[PDB]
RNA sequence: UUCAAAUGAGAACUUUGAAGACUGAAGUGGGGAAAGGUUCCACGUCAACAGCAGUUGGACGUGGGUUAGUCGAUCCUAAGA
């Protein structure tokens, strides 16, 4: 099922106590795990702009909350082992506070 | 052998009139 | 060295021309017992010692 | 944009008709050599069947040195049976040979 | 594909380091065809290869 | 799909080809037969003049209305044993003399460039407009000139195996033309020849050609074909460029082996209306063959040190083929300019002289020829690097050879099917099985031909025409007819020959051939053949 | 080597190790009937001598290449 | 193939010198061809002919 | 150290792009002397080697490349032989 939603992820409690050299890579892995939890897809692809947003303040300066646009779409290749995958994009907003999970109508 | 049979067959097989033009240069 | 003598350069040229594996048609000869180049030299394995 | 798109037209030619889907048209060499480039390894063997036979012979011959993990024909490092500096030890109260 | 040689040739032709040379990631085959400095010059002219600007070291605070 | 414009382009190409053939026939007759001309023209001079004539005649037709046009087949003049590819450049005369010094006089005509009496001169040329190709090839005979007669005429007719080959080629050409024209009128097919309700088949084509060749004691050279022609697909390079779809009948050493034992071409097709067919036939004389043997081809190289044979021809081919599937950026500026000029040509074989800006000459001048040679020097310089990177290939020079069957049967090949020529530059001739049932490859066959002491060469006669099978809507007179774009009694008129062989009237195929000839001659209740006429010059 | 023919009117030869520039120039002039502008030489890493022979402006190295046979 | 010593011995000095020069020119041409064709058997017989001519001249 | 795409049967390690960092001109920069001797560069290419991997390589296979009247040697003499 093709679908698209917007979420807020709390990276602060997921990176609590993490060594400084591992904070941004662990944020990447936690975002992949977050998308897998919310979409049931083992194949999660992060946008390079999202990677820039994660790494913007260095290896140990990840933001507490991130606003993500997650799209579950169809894998068109025959050789792929899964028919669906998730694609995570950044939602650059004024603030990531006080936002709820919403559904984006696809046109 | 099929090659032997083929070679044997080939070995056994190999073992007025007309006038065109005329006295001129076309 | 960059500024080398002609004797050294000539020995280097002979070594360069010797640096090769066997020609493949050697292996096809009758009663051939040579199967590899047992005197092959590489620049990082055995030094020529001038 | 419509004017630019209508200007950018693709018209097929004889090259597109004849070689549009075809490839090669020339046998690729085993060592990636040019037309008049000498091949030291393979010039003495005219036919590819004997080339493949010679290649198989060389690959079968290579197996023992591969098992011995030689870097090549030029890797002929020889180890001694015993090292005297390792088997010549009587360590008194004084100067030693290693720390 | 492997464009290490093309990146080195682009750096030498443009006159800057390899850190200042941008190869178009969409014209991979076109770059891979360029085996000569003349072809690299053609690519620079038509915009497949671009010279980046220097990183700023401002002196305003100084 | 035939149409008015397509038919007009085909007709214009055929007219230009016929005019060029008339031009070369007149030039050769003036040079060697009438002897009015003071200076005797040579083979490279004739080829260059023909190419310039074709370009100057084509310049006036379909200007700014057709994207691509030019010479399809470069003018080729083949003598006796040479079966094709002989179009030497003007800057190779001294090279040929130096290469072939100390050799025999068997190829003396080709080496010197001057024709000799009794020679079979095969002239081949093709013209394409918008990819629609019309090709002609005619064998003629060079004769000594009578002196007592007031009128220039030969002293006598051609006698022997050359006459046999010329007669076989001419009869096969006319019979195949009539048989293909019978496809538009299937009810006019003779019953003894084939099914009244059945159409024209490659099996019938092959059996007619083989019957004529066997009657005249000639073999079919492995280059002969009767195939279908489309746009930009005329078989201008059949042994070089591979094709996705093929519809025709071919002759090879495999076919000779199969007849003896009795992309891939097959004789399992029916000739259809609204189609264009090219018929190229080469007959090799078997007069000197006292045994039963195999007809094959020998490729001519430019290396004099490869052997010590006295009767070996050393030459460099004059035509090249561009491989548009291969791309490589050249290091030489001259090479890059030459590659741009070559790409401007198209997908047909070209000469290096064709790429000069001076060519074709407006007024034939010595200074113009000198400028052409000066351009050719740098063209050779660029071509050396172009060919070194497999961007262009050569159209080979081939000589018909005869190899007896007993030598082949007594030969041993330890590899069999697995053997192939790994040093071949071209893929298609490199991986070939001329004897699939015996498991003898091309390299093994060449080895046997070189090793045999009784491997002789065979004179070859060639006839090649292009025809269109116009239906009722296409044709002018509301009835289907065969438009012969090249050939006929005006351009390809047979020479004075006499042969001791003839078709045997006690055979069903021979009776069918006779009925085909009678129906072709009948213009009222028989077949309708319309021949393309050459355009006038002065 | 073929680039130098069109770039500087220069022929490239392999010559004997015992030959000097005078002998190379004289041999080229004798064998090909061309005037030699200058000669540069080097010893290759395989032990043979390479000579860059530049002819004068009156002669073209392209003609000599076409005469020799390599082009 | 190649030259024969007994046929060479019936000639004069200038004829042998001309034959030697012609053989040297042929050897140069064969060495030019060898750059394109690695297998050229005629080189051996030309070399042996040169050696035989020199031998007869010295004799 | 991370993201995407390409190549590939196979990508943590190859290529390009996008990011985060480091050497911080007494450099992880640009040249040389001794020494090494082709390791330089291109094409092809993965059995063995690169204490994981490898489509990559200073590896394997085939070639290309070092141009001087003015830069050195060559000449002079030093301790010395
Ligand atoms: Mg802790
Ligand atoms: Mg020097
Ligand atoms: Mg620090
Ligand atoms: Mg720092
Ligand atoms: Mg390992
Ligand atoms: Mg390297
Ligand atoms: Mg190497």
């Amino acid at each position: 099922d093709v679908v698209t939603r917007e979420y807020t992820i709390n990276l602060h409690k997921r990176l609590h106590g993490v060594s400084f050299k591992k904070r941004a890579p662990r944020a990447v892995k936690e975002i992949k795990k977050f998308a897998k939890l919310h979409m049931g897809t083992d194949d999660v692809r992060l946008a390079p702009e999202l990677n820039q947003a994660i790494w913007k303040r260095g290896v140990k300066g990840v933001e507490y909350r991130l606003r993500l646009r997650i799209s579950r779409k169809r894998n068109e290749e025959e050789d792929a082992k899964n028919p669906l995958f998730s694609y995570v994009e950044p939602v650059l907003v004024a603030s990531a506070k006080g936002l709820q999970t919403v559904v984006v109508e696809e046109d | 052998s099929s090659l032997t049979l083929v070679k044997e067959a080939l070995w056994s097989v190999i073992d007025q009139g007309t006038t065109l033009g005329g006295p001129f240069f076309p | 060295a960059a500024q080398k003598s002609f004797r050294i350069k000539q020995k280097m040229a002979k070594a360069k021309k010797q640096n090769r594996p066997l020609p493949q048609w050697i292996r096809l000869r009758t009663n051939n017992t040579i199967r590899y180049n047992a005197k092959r030299r590489n620049w990082r394995r055995t030094k020529m010692n001038i | 944009q419509n004017r630019a798109a209508r200007k950018n037209r693709y018209v097929e030619r004889g090259s597109d008709v004849v070689f549009g889907d075809q490839d090669a048209l020339t046998a690729s060499t085993e060592n990636g050599v040019k037309l008049r480039q000498t091949d030291r390894l393979l010039d003495g063997v005219a036919d590819g069947s004997m080339r493949s036979k010679a290649d198989r012979m060389a690959k079968m011959e290579r197996r023992e040195r591969n098992r011995h993990a030689k870097q090549g024909e030029s890797d002929r490092h020889n180890a001694v049976s015993l090292s005297k500096h390792l088997f010549s030890g009587k360590r008194g109260v004084g100067k030693t040979d290693f720390r | 594909a492997n464009l290490r040689t093309q990146k080195r040739l682009a750096a030498s032709v443009v006159g800057v380091g390899k850190r200042k040379v941008w190869l178009d990631p969409n014209e991979t085959s076109e770059i891979a065809q360029a085996n000569s400095r003349n072809a690299i010059r053609k690519l620079v002219k038509n915009g497949t290869i671009v010279k980046k600007a220097v990183t700023v070291h401002s002196k305003s605070r100084t | 799909i035939l149409q008015e414009s397509v038919l007009n382009k085909y007709r214009t190409a055929g007219q230009i080809a016929q005019t060029a053939l008339k031009y070369v026939t007149s030039l050769i007759n003036d040079s060697y037969h009438s002897k009015t001309t003071q200076r005797q023209l040579t083979v490279p001079e004739l080829c260059l003049l023909t190419d310039s004539f074709i370009l100057t005649r084509l310049e006036q037709y379909y200007k700014n209305k057709v994207n691509e046009r030019g010479i399809a087949i470069p003018t080729t003049i083949d003598i006796d044993q040479i079966s094709g590819g002989w179009c030497p450049e003007i800057d190779d005369t001294q090279n040929l003399l130096n290469w072939n010094k100390g050799k025999d006089s068997t190829f003396a005509s080709s080496v010197t460039g001057t024709l000799r009496p009794g020679d079979l001169v095969k002239i081949t040329l093709g013209v394409h407009i918008d990819g629609y190709t019309s090709e002609v090839s005619h064998t003629m005979v060079i004769y000594p000139v009578d002196e007592t007669k007031p009128i220039l005429q030969p002293t006598g007719p051609l006698l022997g195996g050359k006459a046999d080959a010329v007669a076989a080629a001419h009869i096969a050409m006319e019979t195949v033309v009539a048989l293909l024209a019978c496809a538009l009128t299937p009810e006019k097919l003779p019953a003894s020849l084939g099914g009244t309700s059945s159409g024209i088949t490659g099996q019938l084509i092959r059996t007619i050609v083989d019957t004529i060749a066997r009657s005249y004691n000639c073999g079919v050279v492995p280059g002969s074909r009767v195939r279908r022609i489309r746009r930009f697909l005329a078989g201008q390079n059949e042994g070089i460029v591979a094709e996705r779809e093929y519809k025709g009948v071919v002759w090879t050493e495999s076919h000779q082996e199969a007849d003896l034992l009795s992309a891939i071409p097959s004789d399992d097709f029916v000739v259809q209306s609204g189609e264009v067919y090219l018929i190229d036939l080469k007959m090799a004389s078997l007069e000197h063959c006292t045994k039963k043997g195999l007809v094959t081809l020998e490729t001519v190289d430019s290396y004099t040190g490869k052997s010590h044979k006295a009767g070996e021809l050393i030459a460099r081919p004059g035509a090249y083929v561009r491989d548009f599937a291969q791309t490589h950026i050249l290091k030489l500026k001259t090479s890059r300019q030459l590659l741009t000029k070559i790409d401007k040509q198209g997908v047909y074989p070209f000469k290096l002289s064709h790429l000069s800006s001076n060519f074709p000459f407006v007024h034939e001048n010595e200074e113009e020829l000198q400028s052409l040679k000066k351009d050719l020097k740098s063209f050779r310089l660029g071509m050396s690097e172009i060919s070194n990177n497999y961007l262009c290939v050569e159209s080979p020079i081939q000589i018909a050879r005869w190899v007896p069957w007993d030598h082949i049967l007594k030969a041993t090949n330890p590899n069999g099917n697995l053997s192939y020529d790994a040093t071949s530059t071209l893929t298609l001739p490199g991986h070939e099985l001329p004897l699939p049932k015996l498991g003898v490859s091309a390299i093994k066959l060449k080895s046997l031909m070189n090793s045999t002491k009784e491997s002789i060469s065979l004179p070859v006669a060639r006839e090649c025409n292009t025809i269109v099978l116009c239906d009722s809507s296409v044709s002018t007179t509301d009835r289907p007819e065969l438009l012969r774009l090249t050939g006929g009694s005006k351009t390809c008129q047979p020479s004075w020959i006499h042969s001791q062989h003839e078709l045997n009237p006690q055979d069903s195929i021979v009776q069918g051939i006779f009925q085909l000839a009678t129906l072709a001659k009948d213009k009222r209740f028989g077949l309708l053949l319309k021949e393309t006429q050459p355009m006038k010059q002065k | 080597a073929m680039k130098k023919v069109e770039d500087g009117n220069i022929l490239v030869f392999q010559v004997s190790m015992k030959a000097n520039k005078y002998q190379i120039k004289k041999a080229v002039k004798e064998l090909y009937e061309v005037d030699v502008l200058k000669v540069n030489t080097l010893v290759r890493p395989n032990g043979t001598k390479k000579a860059y022979v530049r002819l004068t402006a009156d002669y073209d190295a392209l003609d000599i290449a076409n005469r020799i046979g390599y082009i | 193939a190649g030259v024969k010593a007994y046929e060479l011995r019936t000639k004069s000095k200038e004829q042998l010198a001309s034959q030697l020069v012609d053989l040297k020119k042929e050897l140069a041409e064969l060495k030019v061809q060898k750059l394109s064709r690695p297998s050229l058997p005629k080189i051996k017989t030309v070399r042996k002919s040169i050696a035989c001519v020199l031998t007869v001249i010295n004799e």
